[PDB]
């Protein structure tokens, strides 16, 4: 598991003033490496085909309901005409 | 000889610059920051499990110690070790209201649960408090006191 390095050490001391060639270290933690813990990225359970699955039985469950109310309320103009046109009838009367 | 009892600092300090991050912490941006992780700080959302084994998935990767638990968790001495650190309180430490932690990606907090290594941003959030002010130099005469 180690990279390939053909070379091993170098020397030629760190003065100050006299940087030249800026190149950029590898910058390290001071912490022993074993606890740079180990790479987990876990799934919700809950999948792109499960969540259609609920909520299309949502989707369902709501229609029916959607059907009641417009059933209910479909019956207002037949009320409507069954109710006034007897009084209309009765006016007429007079 | 003159009073100067119990009245005034309320023209005065429901002041505006206190909450305070653009510029301070600016003018020190660019470093690296002292010896400081996690201690814990991202979150998350459920875990997809019951209770349990609960038990057994959250201190098992609490799994192995780290080599010195360094500088948030002190306890027990009596004073002016707030004035000579052996020890560390300080540099996470100079005035609470702006207080600065390390902190990870300001995690997308919350998530699920498993494990990656630590980048922060700068800084907000207000320790609105003030009085166990902070702190290392204390006794119980001043407030079992304010009682």
């Amino acid at each position: 598991m180690d990279p390939y390095c053909p070379f091993d050490a170098l020397d030629v001391w760190e003065h100050r003033r006299f940087i030249v060639a800026d190149s950029r270290n590898f910058i390290t933690p001071e912490f022993p490496r074993d606890f740079w813990m180990s790479p987990v990225f876990n799934l919700p359970r809950e999948t792109a085909a499960e969540q259609v699955v609920v909520l299309q039985a949502q989707r369902t469950a709501a229609a029916a309901a959607l059907e009641n109310a417009a059933m209910q309320a479909a019956e207002l103009p037949v009320d409507i005409e069954r109710r006034l046109r007897p009084i209309e009838r009765n006016v007429h009367e007079i | 000889l003159t009073q100067l009892t119990l009245r005034d600092a309320m023209g005065t300090i429901c002041h505006s610059s206190l909450l305070d991050v653009e510029a301070t912490l600016v003018a020190l941006r660019q470093q690296h920051l002292d010896r400081q992780c996690y201690f814990g700080v991202y979150v998350a959302e459920g875990t997809e499990d019951t209770l349990d084994v609960q038990m057994g998935r959250f201190m098992e990767t609490w799994a192995d110690m780290m080599p010195h638990h360094p500088h948030w968790v002190n306890e027990h001495l009596t004073i002016l070790q707030f004035i000579a650190p052996s020890n560390p309180r300080l540099r996470f430490e100079l005035n609470p209201a702006f207080d600065f932690f390390v902190a990870p990606g300001d995690v997308d907090l919350p998530g699920p649960q498993r494990p990656p290594e630590a980048m922060p941003t700068v800084n907000a959030t207000l320790r609105i408090i003030n009085g166990n002010i902070p702190v290392p130099l204390c006794p119980i005469s001043f407030r079992d006191c304010r009682g």
